[PDB]
Parts: structure tokens; sequence; C-alpha cells
């Protein structure tokens, strides 16, 4: 939002002279994924001595974001990035030419971030700022742990619209007295999610009822759409642009895929809390390596681990071996089939759930995974429910990060009735996941498995995909998703006539 | 005053060995410069007859052998000259150079003086071979040598020699070349079999043909002639095995050093005769167009082509040698017009309307080539790149007397040896892979092409005309007169010949190769012109005995191929050390540049598109540059490629890559020197990834070494890795492989059905023949694996894989080749490589491969062992070792 | 180690002249060095191979440490003429034809320095009193004539061409060059230094072994043929070689119910082919070929055939 860069304050209740004085601006970036929101402070020194203030300012938007999206890792990228007020995008392609692959679009409905300027310790460190710097918070704090991102998100935009229409009655809202307390790294006010819930449901009404008195009529007859909108350019909807390209899209995730063997030597394990009832996730490094190898930036990849116990050692479990199921994975999961891979070596061993790789970053487990897992427990009567977890390998900027999920009956029952695959599906809950033991394993190495008559990498030819089909395994190294053969339509894309071999025929070599 | 290391790109003449030694001309007593409109006139005077020389007869049949007349019939009357030495060339063990003019045949004399000087060294039981002392090869052209092997052949039938085509390789084919008779070979194969160490038991005794071309200075063959010289001059220092060589060559001054390099005598072996000594009367010409604007050549060079036909206006019959490719099909179906054009003057050539054999040529109209619109007008086409029966068609029309317009290639004049009563080479240009644009045309092809102006049986005088540019008349006044020495490009390749002697093992320390550089021909170059090389005067009377030119010596380069980690090569000690990528880049033929570069920029761990991209970075392709027009079609072809060629950035480098994948695809191509350069690389590409897997094995990548060898067979079945598994078979048609690649079936699924299911399961009965012909022809091979451990560390693994396909002559060959690359069990690490081959003879034999597996700590479940076949496609297999129910020894106490 | 990259035994025998003379010219510059050939086909290829090499050095006789007329017996002695031309050159030669006394003379000049070519086996342990002071076996994996093909050398006999590296009598230094694998050179040089273990043959050679000891003709059964297999090489190589002898069991009873189950499997195996009996578990049984070998001594193969 480039809105709050050229601003000043206005007072002068006594006295009728309506005066003003210079202020410093700011810069207002915020990620609805992560909750995260990168803040950019202008010094007023340099807004004194520079003529022609609105092209300039408006010039110097796309230049500081530029720079920062240039200072951020790969997988850090803004990724399908809007703006705020439909107007500037020449700018921002401009300062990101040099990756032109970002698309630039407005936006449907204005971001009310003048709320977010005009909260307490925003405004006073704002405006006691003597400096330019650049600030990072997360709007989110806690509610990371209970909501996912589209709950937290509506109710931040809730608060946001609320502050902004009314900043005395969100205001009275936000503070239920005086017993929340407020962190200095949590954002929002410490209180409970029911508290929550109230406020939410309070600071809708105060905004429905404040565009109800703006416009005098009565909010109790307005409908669900009305509610919802509150809270010739008719053919031009959008412009849906290029999709895929399998000529440079697909060969940035080649040279992606290309440089994730030298990634593979930074990697992370989830910690968090330990319970100390459950097994101990033993996997080995080499198929791990493989794994982030294998996988893409864009396309998710999953597999399959099968592992067992040692002896005299209950609290461990040894991962000994990965299975790998031909599959086409999509932005936000993987099109996996329901067949259960069999074999006779399989026969000694267990399964031990299944892994699955993650190319966004979030501290919960997915709802596709979990709905995935979820199925995987209910159609298999000899897998166990607790016995199998979801190791999700997340795609880390820069690194790799792996996290264990366990799930609770509940949440397993939650994800069974959640049958939406959206990104805030009904159903879903955040008791769902649960943290487990899990570490690498270098005294014990693990085993990789390939289809008999087919590849695993079929993302290139999904027509060939059916769950339904009927596969069976066997004993070797999988190929690359960007491998020659895990990709036939790419080397078949030639269109060249047969009569450029006769022209030149010289066959002399003169070399044995 | 320390020494003067220059470097030698400039001191010497890289890519060597065909152009232009002499670079001064001068003009004759009456000659005069007349400049006219359009057209200056060369003032040729007559030429002058050669009077009798002194007791010089013509040597006849029946004072040579009844045994050595076998072989040399058809050859009843020799030249002056060659009457002359023949004796001394068939009745002495010492060689001979002699300067004859070009047009008299010395090669198919020096044939028969070889055949006779080898059967007078003959016993009663003993026949004409040469495997007791043979003369070295060298070829000018690879069309002249195959015709020179077809004269060769045709020579040797009727002596009885079996005449076999060495075609096959070294250790493909090496129990079946032991007992053949005398096979033609080429030089680059020769050395490079040399490098290899299979040309080692052939020297000495290979029955080849013969050297020609001494007037080797500054374009071709460099590297070759300065390995050939360099091999010989290794040969006679240590080996001191007595063998000449007949040398036939053009007139051409500076043969001493030649003679003195085959020990031959400059007083009684020694032999130069001027340009009027020819015995094909020729009157050349001169018309040098002074146009420098194209708008005025192209209207000059229809002003010459109308003269060339007025001069040829009467009874005879006009071939026209072009040099260039685009110029077989741009000269056809032009000549009538520009006939036309001078109001219908120099048609009409034949005796009538239907005389002359016209209703020959008009009864051969239906023709697979583009002939069939030529042959009915006033023109014809003979070229290579039409057909190859096509052009052998018509050059046996046009030696009937049938065809007097005959427009052609080079490749006429460069094949068989057909001449004519006035040739006409016009333009002076070709193409020039090697530099990438256009450039002058080789000695060789003028050379060639000299000798087709006034017939010896058909004709009484010829006469030739040459128009070229003004620049190219020093060096056409150089080449038909006898001024241009002999100047050796061995400086050049100096660290490439001290790299193949460093691994064949003739240079031991820096002092011997110093020493066996120190008798070089560019030494005598040096000694006999200090100022081309820039040696003063004061500094060779200064060392009079060559000590500063031995001082630098490829010593100097081999200690600047050593800091190019080329060969581990002390300075200070003089001991040197070869490794496997000096030996691999020796046998290869790879420069010191693209060496440090393979090892510089390719790694283990680097993928297929960094391996496309260090391939297109080669030193090969640094003179060439990208053309603006193409790069609107490369982004079309690198978007349906499967290789991704956008890692790359605007450069001639990534043009290079583009060209190799549409090779890899099999596409055609726009730019001439662009395909050229293509196959070049292509050429080169199978070198290279014998290298990179060689590299893989040394270091132990087992997925680079896989991925390498994947695309070596790609390479070698010159289809793409996302091609159809059945183009492998070349018998089935083309319709068939596109079915096979529209209906999705596996190829692991096609060896149940039978040669009746596969007709029913494609809907293509016609094609169930060749599917169960592809499927026979196809190698597949079972192997099991007897695992005994012997202790912990080191595990004995007796691998008996047995070939269970169907072995034919025509289809599996005389050898199969399959790489078995035992690897790791996560399939990263090499542990030992070797290469069994099943022959046709030993069919059904289990091959027994013996390999100590060594082991660790970390004893794993189950290992992998792949076995993957080198020119055959889509051959792999995987035998898992399981160690899990396997029980390991006990260790030894100490 | 010297590796060498020649995959081809021809080309590994003509390019090891040179760092021959190379080797004598840096280490042992005043010790003589015998090269030994794999076979007579190989012998003149050998002989031509060392004249080659001792022609390569321009000081001429540098490495003979005796006068060339000693060597004038050997050489009016031999009916070849390039063997008489080998040893005038001061090489020398050795065939399988010698006589015992050109044996004695060929011994005589060996350890006198007049022949510095001697072919002789890697498996020379006790079987002719003929004197000599240095073997050295290079390339022992050449070329077979009856096969027509490439042969494998033994692990024995290469061990044995690397530990025989040792002349005590004139020289204070060995050398011994084993052709090998470019890859193999570490692990051949790691090998020789570590002490080789020790497998038995006797699960391949078991019929003749247990024919002899079965011969006593005694009983009509197998149980002393077992009983006495548990105290020969079997045991041994059971708790040696697990895996070679589809061995299971590490403890007292599962290692002796392997050797029953190992035991009757040899019996199935013998009353197969009807060569033994099995009655009452009394005694070992006897056969024809067996007694015939007992009692004619004689081999048992022969007697079947």
């Amino acid at each position: 939002d480039d809105t709050n860069v050229y601003r000043v304050t206005i007072h002068k209740t006594f006295e009728g002279n309506l005066t003003t004085k210079p202020i410093n601006g700011a810069i207002f970036i915020f990620n609805p994924r992560t909750g995260q929101l990168f803040l950019k402070i202008i010094h007023t020194s340099v807004w004194a001595g520079q003529k022609r203030l609105g092209q300039l300012a408006k010039w110097k938007t796309a230049e500081e974001v530029a720079a920062l999206i240039r200072s951020l890792p790969v997988e850090e990228q803004p990724k399908q990035i809007i703006v705020t007020r439909k107007g500037m995008l020449d700018p921002l392609e401009v300062h990101l030419l040099d990756f032109p692959n970002i698309v630039i679009k407005g936006s449907e409905l204005q971001l009310p971030f003048q709320a977010c300027l005009k909260v307490e310790k925003f405004g006073d460190l704002i405006l006691k700022a003597t400096e330019p710097q650049m600030v990072l918070f997360n709007l989110y704090d806690d509610w990371l742990k209970t909501i996912s991102s589209y709950t937290a998100f509506s109710r931040l935009i809730l608060i946001l619209r609320a502050l902004h229409v009314n900043n005395d009655r969100a205001k009275v809202i936000l503070k239920p007295d005086k017993t929340t307390i407020t962190e200095p790294h949590h954002i929002w006010p410490t209180l409970t999610d029911e508290e929550w819930i109230k406020v939410e449901v309070q600071l809708k009404d105060l905004i429905l009822a404040d565009y109800g008195k703006k416009n005098n009529v009565n909010v109790a007859s307005l409908t669900q759409s009305e509610i919802r909108d509150i809270i010739i350019t008719s053919t031009t909807s959008n412009y849906e642009t290029q999709t895929f390209s399998s000529k440079t899209e697909w060969r940035v995730r080649a040279i992606s895929a290309a440089n994730l063997h030298l990634r593979t030597n930074h990697i992370y394990v989830s910690s968090d809390d330990i319970k100390e009832t459950g097994y101990t996730y033993i996997l080995p490094k080499n198929v791990l390596k493989k794994f982030i190898c294998i996988s893409d930036l864009r396309a998710q990849i999953a597999g399959y681990l099968y592992g067992v116990s040692p002896p005299d050692n209950p609290q461990v479990k040894e991962i000994r071996c990965i299975v790998m199921v031909p599959q086409w994975g999509t932005h936000q999961t993987v099109h996996l089939p329901g067949q259960l891979p069999q074999h006779e070596y399989l026969k000694e061993m267990e399964p031990l759930g299944w892994i699955h790789t993650q190319p966004n970053e979030s501290p919960q487990l997915s709802p596709q995974d979990v709905t995935t897992h979820a199925k995987i427990m209910a159609d298999n009567p000899s897998w166990d429910g607790e016995k199998t977890i979801i190791i999700t390998c997340s795609f880390t900027p820069g690194s790799c990060t792996l996290t264990a999920y366990k799930l609770t009956p509940s949440g397993y029952e939650w994800g069974r009735q959640n049958t939406d695959k959206g990104n805030n599906p009904k159903g879903y809950l955040p008791s769902h996941y649960e943290r487990v033991q899990m570490l690498l394993s270098d005294r014990f190495l693990g085993f990789f498995m390939v289809p008999a008559q087919s590849s695993w990498n079929y993302n290139f030819m999904g027509v060939r995909h059916d769950p339904n089909m009927k596969y069976e395994l066997q004993l070797a190294n999988p190929k690359e998703f960007y491998h020659e053969v895990h990709r036939p339509s790419h080397f078949l894309n030639f269109a060249l006539l047969q009569e450029g071999e006769v022209y030149s025929a010289d066959r002399e070599d003169l070399y044995a | 005053a320390p020494r003067q290391v220059l470097d030698l790109e400039d001191l010497v003449f890289t890519q060597g060995s065909h152009f232009m030694a002499n670079k001064r001309c001068q003009l004759p007593d009456g000659s005069f410069r007349r400049q006219r409109k359009g057209y200056e006139e060369v003032h040729v005077p007559a030429l002058k007859p050669k009077p009798f020389g002194s007791e010089e007869q013509l040597l006849p049949v029946e004072k040579l052998p009844k045994y050595a007349q076998a072989g040399f019939e058809g050859f009843k009357t020799l030249n002056r000259i060659q009457s002359k030495l023949y004796r001394a060339a068939l009745e002495t063990d010492e060689n001979l150079l002699l300067c004859a003019p070009t047009g008299a045949g010395k090669t198919n004399v020096a044939l028969m003086c070889m055949l006779r000087e080898i059967g007078k060294h003959i016993n009663m039981d003993g026949t004409i071979n040469v495997d007791d002392f043979k003369i070295i090869y060298i070829a000018p052209m690879r069309s002249l040598v195959q015709e020179m092997v077809g004269s060769f052949g045709k020579r040797l039938a009727t002596y009885g020699i079996t005449v076999a085509e060495l075609t096959g390789d070294h250790q493909l084919c090496k129990e079946e070349i032991s007992a053949t008779q005398i096979i033609v070979c080429t030089p680059e194969k020769w050395d490079i079999i040399t490098r290899k160490g299979g040309e080692r038991t052939y020297t000495q005794l290979v029955r080849l043909i013969i050297l020609d071309e001494i007037h080797l200075l500054h374009d071709d063959r460099g590297p070759v002639l300065e390995a050939l010289v360099a091999r010989a001059i290794r040969n006679i220092e240590m080996t001191q095995e007595d063998v000449r060589l007949i040398g036939l060559s053009a007139t051409l001054p500076n043969y001493e050093d030649v003679a003195t390099f085959l020990r031959v005598d400059p007083a009684k072996g020694l032999f130069y005769f001027d340009n009027s000594f020819r015995p094909v009367p020729l009157e050349q010409t001169y018309v040098g167009i002074t146009e420098k604007k194209a708008i005025k050549r192209f209207q000059i060079m229809n002003e010459i082509v109308y003269e060339k036909i007025m001069e040829h206006a009467g009874k005879n019959q006009v071939l026209v040698f072009v040099h260039s490719r685009k110029e077989t099909g741009k000269t056809a179906r032009a000549i009538r017009d520009m006939c036309l054009e001078k109001d219908t003057l120099g048609l009409f050539l034949r005796e009538g309307s239907a005389s002359t054999e016209v209703l020959r040529t008009e009864a051969e109209q239906c023709k697979n080539l583009e002939l069939k619109d030529l042959l009915p007008y006033g023109f014809a086409i003979h070229h290579a790149g039409m057909t190859r029966v096509d052009r052998t068609l018509v050059e046996d029309l046009f030696a009937d007397k049938h065809i007097q317009v005959l427009v052609s290639t080079a490749t006429l004049a460069w094949g068989v040896n057909l001449p004519a009563h006035t040739v006409i080479i016009k333009g002076t240009q070709v193409y020039s892979p090697e530099k990438g644009r256009w450039t002058e045309l080789g000695a060789l092809d003028i050379l060639q092409m000299l000798g087709r102006a006034g017939r010896p049986q058909y004709d009484t005088k010829g006469e030739g005309i040459l128009i070229t540019s003004h620049g190219e008349l020093q060096y056409y006044l150089s080449l038909l007169n006898q001024q241009l020495p002999i100047e050796s490009q061995m400086v050049s390749k100096l660290p490439d010949m001290l790299n193949a002697e460093i691994v064949l093992g003739n240079v031991q320390n820096a002092k011997d190769a110093v020493n066996w550089l120190g008798y070089a021909y560019l030494y005598i170059r040096m000694l006999r012109s200090p100022t081309l090389y820039g040696i003063s005067h004061d500094d060779l009377k200064g060392d009079p005995l060559l000590d500063q030119r031995r001082l630098d010596l490829v010593h100097t380069a081999a200690l600047m191929l050593d800091k190019n980690n080329l060969v581990k090569y002390d300075k200070k000690t003089g001991n040197f050390q070869v490794t496997e990528l000096g030996r691999i880049a020796s046998h290869y033929y790879i420069t010191n540049d693209t060496v440090q570069t393979y090892n510089q920029l390719l790694k283990p761990t680097l993928s297929e598109i960094e391996l496309f991209r260090v391939f297109s970075l080669s030193s090969e392709f640094k003179n060439i540059t990208v053309r603006e027009e193409e790069k609107l079609e490369l982004q079309k072809l690198l978007e349906r490629v499967p290789i991704p060629v956008k890692e790359s950035i605007e450069e001639p480098s990534a043009k290079i890559n583009v060209l190799l994948q549409a090779f890899i695809s099999q596409l055609k191509l726009e730019g001439f020197a662009l395909m050229a350069d293509m196959v070049y690389v292509t050429q080169s590409a199978g070198r290279l990834m014998r290298a990179i897997f060689e590299i893989v094995l040394n270091r132990g990548w087992a997925q680079l070494t896989d991925k390498t060898l994947n695309l070596c067979k790609m390479i070698d079945k010159r289809m793409w890795q996302s091609m159809c598994p059945l183009r492998q078979f070349r018998k089935l048609p083309e319709e068939v492989v596109k079915k096979i690649e529209k209906k999705n079936f596996p190829f692991e699924r096609l060896y149940d059905l039978n040669h009746n299911e596969i007709g029913e399961l494609i809907r293509m009965p016609k094609m169930g023949k060749t599917i169960h012909k592809y499927v026979h022809l196809f190698p597949k091979l079972e192997l099991s694996v007897h695992l005994q451990p012997i202790t912990r560390s080191t595990l004995k693994v007796e691998l008996t894989i047995t070939p269970d396909f169907q072995w034919d002559e025509k289809v599996h060959g005389s050898s199969e080749a399959f790489w078995i690359l035992v690897e790791d069990v996560d399939s990263e690490v090499i542990l030992h490589h070797e290469y069994f081959l099943l022959k046709a003879k030993y069919a059904q034999d289990e091959h027994l491969i013996t390999f100590f597996v060594p082991v660790f700590e970390p004893l794993p479940p189950q290992y992998f062992i792949r076995v993957v076949s080198d020119r055959w496609l889509s051959c792999e297999t995987q035998l898992p070792v399981s160690f899990r129910h396997l029980i390991l020894p006990e260790k030894y106490p100490p | 180690i010297q590796g060498f990259n020649i995959s081809h035994t021809q080309t590994r025998l003509l390019s090891m002249a040179k760092p021959v003379y190379h080797a004598i010219t840096k280490h042992s510059p005043k010790k003589p060095v015998i090269v030994f050939v794999p076979s007579r086909k190989q012998t003149r290829l050998t002989a031509i191979d060392i004249l080659t090499t001792c022609a390569a050095d321009i000081q001429r006789q540098r490495f003979l440490h005796c006068t060339e007329k000693d060597l004038i017996p050997y050489l009016e002695k031999l009916s070849d003429s390039t063997l008489k031309e080998t040893l005038l050159n001061g090489v020398g030669y050795l065939h399988e034809g010698l006589s015992p006394m050109e044996r004695r003379l060929v011994e005589q000049l060996f350890s006198s320095g007049a022949i510095q070519v001697v072919v002789a086996s890697r498996s020379l342990c006790w079987g002719m009193n003929v004197a000599a002071h240095l073997v050295i076996i290079m390339d022992t994996q050449y070329y077979n004539g009856k096969i027509h093909a490439y042969v494998d050398y033994p692990i024995y006999d290469v061990l044995q061409m690397v530990g025989h590296a040792n002349r005590p009598l004139q020289d204070d230094e060995g050398r011994c060059v084993i052709m090998c694998q470019g890859s193999k050179k570490d692990f051949f040089k790691k090998f020789l230094y570590e002490p080789l273990p020790v497998e038995s043959h006797l699960d391949h050679c078991m019929h003749d072994h247990f024919n002899a000891e079965i011969v006593t003709k005694t009983i009509e059964n197998k149980q002393d043929a077992v009983d006495y297999l548990t105290w020969t090489f079997l045991y041994r190589r059971m708790t040696q070689n697990p895996n070679y002898y589809n061995l299971q069991g590490i403890s007292h009873r599962h290692l002796s119910d392997h050797l029953s189950e190992l035991v009757e499997q040899t019996l199935s195996d013998l009353e197969q082919s009807k060569c033994i009996s099995i009655e009452d578990e009394m005694d070992v049984a006897p056969l024809n070929l067996g007694m015939i070998a007992a009692y004619y001594y004689i081999n048992y193969t022969t007697i079947e055939l």
C-alpha cells in the first residue's frame, strides 16, 4: 500500500486556521499467508526540498519494494503479489524486471491499512522515528497455533475495518477493561479465543452499524451478500494470464531442483513439546537428500514411509524404507492414488506412515494432507492410526525443514468430517496435529522403492494417473521430476521437416 | 639473456598444412595489366613444350618381371621421370622424392612401384604382402582417399589380395584384421589408434595408401601431419626399423627437408621439375574482377559465365566445378536462362535436335532425385547432397559424351578422377567449418580441379579460366608455379604431440622430448627461414646445433600443459606422471584449453542442463558467432526441446547448444556453417561423453556416469532420450514407430506377447513381423550372482550373466558390448566398472564376471548392480545384492 | 603398485618396457632384475620385449654384473637361433624343454649373472632342485592360446609374486610389479600389506575326500563318514564362512542342527546317485571307485570312467 507514503498531520480545533504540519511516511507490505507485515519508515527530512512530490513518491514506492523483494530468498518470493489502490503496477514491474515472472495485479477491495498505522504503539513508534528503517512484525500473534490463516485473516480484517471505521468504538471493544496484558512480540492484545470471537462479533456489529448508520438503512433487514459486501468495465472481469510454459517456467523448476542438491547440506528438525509417549522417528540422511533433490519448488511431492522398531526399544521407530507411487503434484496438494503398495519384500516390514513435501512454510498440518492421511488410515485396516504419521518436509528458503505431525482421534474425526479441499475448509481444526519425536539417522541406512513398469515422477503426464489404477513396486532408485524419462511430452514437442536431414549429407569423419 | 618463450598461436600456424606457404609473386617479362571496363584481360603467353630428355625413354612391360606385372595391367606406358624413378623406387629400399606436374598420374605409378617392391621381397610360399616393410599413409581429402582405396582394390584384385574394408573397431574386429590383406585407413583414425594403443602392432606392416600433397602450409591438417611426422621420428629414433615412403607431389621447392625426414639423398633421390613439363597442355588465365561492389559482382559473374560459354561455344564440354554446397542447387536451371539472356547464344551443343545421344537422356527421365527436371532441360545435376547412386548415374552419362553442359559440386572432382576438355572454377570461395564463415577453397580441391583441363585421350589441347578475386591472385600464382616451400605446423600442436608422446612412452623426460622436438620439420623450417618464426641471425649463430631451439622446444609447452593440469610433470625434476584424464585427452585429441575447461567446469554433481552448457562451452567454437535471424527460430526450437536452453544467455554457445539439441532431435538446420559446426560437435560429443564417463568413474559418481552413458547412447542412436525405444531397430517402418509413439504401450509388456498378439494389440498386423524382429534383435541378458563373503571388509561377488538375446550377423553384428557398473546401495557411489562383451561366435555362453566388492561397517540390507549397453539404447537391468540375510565372517585377531 | 589403464594384455606388455628402464635407472642401478613369462607361447614375445628394452638403453651392458665370456657354453648348446641370439645380447631365454643339465647350467648362469631372463612360475614350492636368486613375476594375467581369450590370474599366484620380491643373495632391495586394474591398484596395495584370509575348498572338492574316508568298507550307512567330516575342516569352514556353507546359526545347538541338515543333504546327494547306502547308522559305506582308489592307488574319476 503506497497511500501511507505521503501524509501530513491535520490539527486546529480552536482559532479557526485549519493548518497542517509535515509527518513521517510509511510503507505497508503484508503477506496474508504467513501473517507477516513488513513496514518501512520514511523520514520527513527527505520530503522538504523535493518538488513534484506526487510523481516522486509514486516512483519511490516500487523502488524500495524491489530491493526488499530482491533481498529475500526465492522461497520467500512474493509470488502472486497484488497492490492496493488500483493504479500503480507499472513501477512495480519496472523495479522487478529482474524477476518479471512475478505477476502484478490490483485489489478488488481496499485494505484498511490506515487502522494499522493508527495503532497506539505503531503510531507512536512511527511518529517518533527520527531515521528511516525497515521493521517487521506479525499481525497473527499467537493465533497461528489455534486458527488457520483464513480465520486469522478474517478476524484481523474485521478488526482492521472496525478500527478504521471508528477508533473509539473499536478501541473500547479491543480493551475489555484492564486485564488483557500486551506482549512486545504479540501485536494484538492478549485475549482468549472466546474473547476474540465475542470481540469479533462486536466489531462486525459495530462496522455493520456504522455502514447502516452512514447509509441510513436498517442493518437487521440486510441480506448475507449485503453484509459481506458491507464488511464499460463490467465485461473486463480480471485477466486470467498464461498458466504454465513447460519451456521456461518448467526450466526454472528444473534449475531450482538442480540447486536442491546444493541446498541439501542444510537441514532442520522439528523441535517442539515432546510428550515422551510416542516413538522416535529415525530417518536416514541419504533418502532425505534424495527426496530433497527429487522434489520441485512448485509441485508438492509425497511418499510412503516404511520401517521397523529396534529390539528392546519401543520408544524409537527407525525408518528404513521409502515407498514412491506414480502420481502428480499440485501447487497446494498432490494427486496421489489410493492404491496401497504391496509386495513380497514388504511382508516382513511395516508401514511407518507417509512423508510429503511442502513448498509453503506453515506451522500446521495441511488440510488436504490431513484428509489424505485420514483416508489412508480409514481405507487400510492393517495400517494403524497411532502407528502412522505424516512427516511433512517443508521447503525452507535456502535450506530444508522437516516437521512431524501426529493425528489426534478427535482431530482425525474432524478431518474425516472435513470433505472440502479449499484453503479454509469446514471441519478443519488446529488440534488435529501433534508433535512427535523425529531426528536424522546415520547408524541405519534406508532404502528407496521404485515402480515396476513405470516411474514415480508422473507429474508431466497426468492423463495416465488413476486412483483405481493398480501398480507393483521394486527396489531401485527413482528418477527426477525433470528427467527425460519422466517427461515424454516435453521431448516430443518437435516440429521439424524430415527433408532437412537430406541436406548436407557428407559423411566425412575420418575418425576410425 | 633468458629463454624467449613465445605464444604458439601467433608464432606457429594453428590448424595448418594446406594453405599457401609462398607469399611473394612477380609479373612476367612481356605481361601488361590492361584494366578494362569490368573485365581484366589476362595476357597469358604460349606454353613451352618439353623437349626430349637425354636417355629418357618409356619403360615397357617386357623388361618388367611377369610376377610383378600382375596387378599393374593397363599401364603399358609411363612418363619420362616416372619411368626414370620407378626402377630406383622398386629396385631399392631407398626413399624417393620427385616433383611432378599435376595430371601425370604419379599416384598410380607410385602404387605400381610399391607393389613391385613388395613383390620383390617375397618367398616361394610368400605373397606380395607388405607385412615386412610398408610406407605410411596421408590423405588430403576423404573422398580422394575413398577413390584411392577403390583404385587400389581394383589394382590388387588381379594380384589375388582380399579387398576388405577397415571399418570395424579395433576391439571389435581384431582377430579378423590379423589375417587380412591390404586395406586403407584414415590418418586421423591411425593417429587415434596409435594414441589408444591399437596401431602399435599395426606399425611397420600396414599396407595402405601412399602420402601426397607436400605443399602443406596453413589450412587443413596441421596436427595430423605433425603427429605423423612425430610418430615417424619416434619410430626411426627408438625402433630403428627401416621403412621408406614413395612420395609423389606437385612442383614445389624445399623438398629437401621431406627427403631428409624420409632419409632420401638430395643428390640421387630429390628431383624438382618446372610447371612446363605437364603432360596435358592447359592454358590457364586469371581474369581478376576489380569490382568491390556486390551489385557489380553479380553482373561480373554473369559476364564471366557468358565469356566462358563463348570460349567453349564450339565442339567441347563445359564442367562447372563449384566449391559451394548451395551452388550445386543455385547453378541448376540458371545456365539456360543465362544462355537465353545472351539472345540464344551458346546453346545447342549437340549435333542436332535428337542427335548426340539425346534419346538416351530423354529415356532416363523418371528419377527419385531432382534430375527429372534437369535432364530434359539443357543442364544437369550432380552432387552428393541429392543422392549417391544418382550422382554416379549422372557421371556415367557425362562420361559417355551424352552431356556437354554439366554443373556439379566440388564432390564430383574430389571423388573419382574424371577429366574434362574445359573446366571452370567459379567463385573461389567455400564454407569454412573451423572458421565459421566464408573463406577461400583448399589447395587440394584446386589441385584436383586443375587436372580436369583438357583430356589426354578425347582431346588434343585444353584450356582453363579461373574467375577469382584480386587478393587471391598471389595464391593462384603460387599454386600454378613451383615457388611454395615446405612449412610444418608441429609447434602449434606441440602440447598435443607432447601429450601423445608421454602417453605412448615416446618421451621419457623433458630432455628426451626436447631431443625429439629438435629433429622435427619445424626446426628445419625455423633454420631455413628464420624470418618466418622471428629468429635473428645472431641468435641462430650463437646456437648452431639448435640447442636454443631445443630449449624453446615442446618442453616449455610440456610445462605449460602441466600448468594447465593436463599431465603431472615437474620442470625441476623432469619426471612426468601420466593420468587417465591425460590419456583420454590424448586418445580423443583434446586441446589443453578444453581439458582445463572440463576440469574446472564439469563436476560430479553437475546435471544434464549443466552438462549441455559445458559441452556447448568448448573452445572449438570460439571463432563462431550468433546469427540474428536464427534467434527467432531458436526460441521455437528450445520451446519443443526436452532439454531447456533458457539457462544460458544470448550467445553463440547457446546457439551451439540449440544446434546440438536439434541434431539430437534430428531436425533441419538453416545455416550451413552452423550445420557443419553441429556435425563437428556431434562427432566430438561421443569422445566428450566417454571422457566424462571416465572422469565420473575416477571420481565415483554413479548417477552422473549413468547419465553420461545414456547421453552417449542417445548420440550414437541419433535420437533424443524422449524418443521411442523402437527406433533402435531400423528395419521397422516409420509409421509403426509413429503408431507406437501414439499408443501408450510399455516395452516391458511387449516381450510377453508373440508375433500374433502384437499385431492384434496395436491394430497393425503387417507390422507384427517387424515388431517380432525388433523384439528378437533387442538385447536381453539374464544375470545371476553368487555372493560368498570372505571378510567383513571385502566381499567376493561372482556374477554369472547369461545373454538370452538372439544373435544375428545383420542385427547384432560380430560383437555386442554392455558396460556393467556395480553401484552402491543408494546408487551414488560407483565401486567398480567392468565391460563385458558377448560375440556372435560366443553365443549361448555364460559370461563369468568376477569382481571383489569392498564393504564398510554400515552393511546395507541390499545393494544395486546395474548393466547398460553401449551402442544399444534402453537396455538396463538391476541386480539386487541382498546382504540382509547374509552372515559376515568374524574379525581376525592381531 | 603400478596402475595401468590399458585393458589389452599386449598393449600393457609393450607399454611397460620404458617404465622398466626408468625404474632400473632410478631405484636399482646396480642390482639385477629378472622378468618371468606367463607361458611358453608368450616367451618369444617376452624375450623380444626384453631385447627391445635393453636396446632402448644407450648405456649398453649396464645391468650385466658378469663377463660375456661365461655365456659361451650357454649359447653354444642352444639349438634355437633366437635363444642363442638372446643369450649373446645379455638376456637369455627358458622353455619347458630344458634338459636337467641345461637347467643346472641356466641356474649357474643366473647365480653368476649371465642370463637375466628366466621364465618361472609363481606357484613354485617343492618340486625341483634348481637354484635361483630372485624371482619377480610381472604381468601374470595373460591371454591363453588354449582358450583363445583372456584368462584371469589367480589371487594366490599374485600374492606369491608380491611376496616373492626378495633377493637376499646379492641385492639389498626388491621390486614387484603387479599388473592389475587402475582402480584396483590401491586395493591390491592395501590387500598385500594386510594379512590374507583363508577359505576351505572342501565344499567344492567333496567327492574324493568323502570317498577315501568312507572307503574303509565297514557298514552300510554314512554315520562314520559324518563323524569324520565333523572332525575335518568342514566344521572349521562352517565357523569361518557361514554364508558360503549355508549356515544360519552361531550357537552350539544351531550349528549342530545346521551340520545335521548338511549331513542329511550330503547323504541324500550320495544316495540319489546310488553310490552309498543308509542302514542302521553304524558306520561308513564303501563304493566301487573309492575301493579302487584305496586298493589300486588310482584316481576316482578314472575308475568311474
